[PDB]
């Protein structure tokens, strides 16, 4: 058991808390379940309150408060006490009393710490801050040395990825294939896909969670699968034969297969340009891998470039942008570059090009931007799940994250492409232990 | 109806050779993929070879890995398996099963047909 | 090749009671383990396909669950005519299959 406390430089109450950060699980998020211990010599005549305040800040304002009262506890409402809270005020002495609180969706996130940000105020960001404090009535005089107040995050987790596992087994089992030296290790690769296979066909893609079980859209991502597990057995049983070389020419056909569903369920763009002085287009196709990207997992962006005119690409661009956009009424809005790679290739007239390019975005190299947007050992701000038909002129801050494959023509606007993707983070007797 | 029916069980010599055939009555073979499974007396199942008689494609245990053959033919519906040289530690009951082709229901009904078995045993009294 | 373990090898119950068999498999397969039902001197008999479905004809009683790599059969109220040795086995691919080795269940 881990609980958290606080004291006050008078000595007149403590707050414990069972966790730290609170999760949000959209539809609805974690209670806050406190619990307060008091000593009543001083506060003979007075009472205690804890209070909760969610604002974005002198430039201040508030978005969300809710006040309780420790005692008398003779209006118990939320009277229903959780576990942690009956254990910890049986636990200590009898003068300790409950509390709850229970909160609607936010925005969890800060700005960066630099002089002259870009938007009202300075340090700005959003925080929840539990509070407690004495007094007989709600408006006298505060005394810092008898209150208390705590800050508390409301971090929101990434959703289940084991379709993107199970791909990421099928790639990497298909690479050590293509990499292999005698039967044995092919074998060994295309068994761990094969169970990969059967386990992704049962998920469903997250375009379709609306659509129903029967709804043909299903039973077409189904027999994608169906097709991609017989290709596997075509090349299971000629490697089981004995021929190596044959079972990976056979093996070569999933590609295809792994084509036609990148083109169908994962972020791909296209655009096409067509200059004056030439007679066919130039095409640029680009792609990302995955969905969703965990802070620090390299993201990584194909590429594709099929040149029909008479100019010659000079270079390629590749870049990870942050899209900040900040809910008040000033509905202020900028975006800053993270991760930015600079390779030299080059497109010859009439000519094909293809390449993976993968670049990490994470702190280390932008310590030094102006107004990106950090987490609250901080981080990159994680991207803001859509509201669920909230009004979004009063969210806060919405972060989001789009990537831009540019390229550079000679004899010279350019042309690039975006790709949408989520950066977000992985779902995971008593001493007291400062909080 | 769906009924599966093997013979030849018998006492060999060890280096011995016997034929072991697998009759199917209700179902034509060329759907279904045929397998060999042996039971030794007081011990578990175990799995030994099969074929599939659609392309013709056999596998085999690591035991008899290169003592045993499979064969099969359409016309007269029965799955064959030649015993070479049997070393006495495969002296065991022979079960005979059904496993239907991968797109689909059928493959996920393994082995729902078995047959009633039939003993093989090697000695030298 | 892939192997599967059984951890009760003998268990012991009356008529009525709550049984449990469980199976772990070194390697991920998914949901291709079926569970067999062999009496003394008969043929096994499927029960549980996919490791939750029932096959037909097989009374209602039984129920199988898969969490990852493990495997549990269970017999709400076991009667007279269930005792007999339980067989796991995973049938990922054609060549690849494997048993477990039996369970025994007897009369307390
Ligand atoms: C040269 C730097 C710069 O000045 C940037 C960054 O720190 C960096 C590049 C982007 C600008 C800025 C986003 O943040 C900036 O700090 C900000 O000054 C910019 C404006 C004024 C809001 C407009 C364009 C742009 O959104």
């Amino acid at each position: 058991t881990r609980v958290f406390k606080k004291a006050s430089p008078n000595g007149k109450l403590t707050v414990y808390l069972g966790k730290r950060d609170f999760v949000d699980h959209i539809d609805l998020v974690d209670p806050v379940d406190g619990v307060v211990l008091v000593d009543p010599e001083y506060l003979k005549e007075r009472r205690v309150y804890v209070t909760l305040t969610c604002a974005f800040r002198t430039f201040r304002k508030d978005l969300f408060v809710a006040n309780v009262q420790s005692f008398p506890p003779a209006p118990e409402d939320k009277k229903p006490l959780t576990r942690l809270q009956e254990r910890l005020i049986k636990k200590l002495g009898e003068h300790a009393y409950p509390f709850t609180f229970e909160i609607p969706p936010n925005l969890p996130c800060s700005v960066t710490l630099q002089p002259g940000p870009e938007d009202t105020g300075k340090a700005c960001g959003v925080d929840y801050e539990v509070k407690a404090f004495c007094a007989e009535n709600l408006e006298e005089k505060i005394h810092k040395r008898n209150s208390v107040r705590l800050v508390i995050r409301k971090v929101q987790y990434a959703p289940e990825a084991d379709l993107e596992d199970n791909w990421e087994t099928l790639n990497d089992n298909l690479k050590v294939i293509e990499k292999a030296d005698n039967a044995a290790q092919v074998k060994d690769a295309l068994t761990k896909m094969r169970a990969a296979a059967l386990d992704a066909q049962k998920a469903t893609p997250p375009k379709l969670e609306d659509k129903s079980p029967d709804s043909p859209e299903m039973k077409d991502f189904r027999h994608g699968f169906d097709i991609l597990v017989g290709q596997i057995d075509d090349a299971l049983k000629l490697a089981n034969e004995g021929k190596v070389k044959e079972a990976q020419a056979a093996a070569e056909q999933l590609k295809t297969t792994r084509n036609a569903y990148i083109q169908k369920y994962l972020p791909t763009a296209e655009t096409t340009r067509q200059f004056l002085m030439s007679d066919k287009p130039l095409h640029l196709e680009a792609s990302l891998d995955k969905e969703i990207y965990y802070h620090g997992e390299p993201i990584s962006v194909n590429v594709h470039v099929t040149n029909n005119t008479n100019k010659t690409v000079k270079k390629i661009k590749i870049s990870v942008r942050q899209y900040a956009d900040i809910c008040l009424f000033n509905t202020a809005q900028y975006k800053c570059p993270v991760a930015m790679e600079e390779a030299d290739d080059t497109v010859a007239p009439s000519s094909t090009f293809c390449k993976v390019y993968t670049l990490t975005p994470f702190l280390a190299n932008n310590r030094e931007k102006r107004g990106l947007a950090l987490d609250g050992d901080t981080n990159l701000a994680s991207s803001t799940l859509l509201r669920e038909g909230a009004n979004r002129e009063i969210l806060g801050i919405i972060v989001s994250y789009k990537v831009k494959v540019k390229l550079v023509v000679s004899r010279g606007s350019d042309v690039a492409v975006e790709l949408p993707f989520t950066l977000m983070h992985p779902k995971p007797d008593i001493v007291f232990e400062d909080f | 109806e769906v009924q599966l029916v093997e013979s030849g069980g018998g006492l060999v010599q060890p280096g011995g050779s016997l034929r072991l055939s697998c009759a199917a009555s209700g179902f034509n073979v060329v759907d279904f993929s045929l397998h060999w499974v042996r039971q030794a007396p007081g011990k578990g199942l175990e799995w030994v070879a099969y074929i599939s008689s659609s392309s013709g494609s056999t596998s085999y245990a690591d035991s008899v890995k290169g003592r045993f053959t499979i064969s099969a033919d359409t016309s007269k519906n029965t799955a064959y398996l030649q015993m070479n040289s049997l070393r006495a530690e495969d002296t065991a009951v022979y079960y005979c099963a059904r496993w239907g082709y991968w797109p689909g229901e059928p493959w996920w009904k393994a082995f729902d047909y078995w047959g009633q078995g039939t003993l093989v045993t090697v000695s030298s009294a | 090749d892939i192997q599967m373990t059984q951890s009760p090898s003998s268990l012991s119950a009356s008529v009525g009671d709550r049984v449990t068999i469980t199976c772990r498999a070194s390697q991920s397969v998914s949901s291709a383990v079926a569970w067999y039902q062999q009496k003394p001197g008969k043929a096994p008999k499927l029960l549980i396909y996919s490791a939750s479905s029932l096959y037909s004809g097989v009374p209602s009683r039984f129920s199988g669950s898969r969490s990852g790599t493990d495997f549990t059969l269970t017999i709400s109220s076991l009667q007279p005519e269930d005792f007999a040795t339980y067989y796991c086995q995973q049938y990922l691919y054609y060549s690849l299959v494997t048993f477990g080795q039996g369970t025994k269940v007897e009369i307390k």
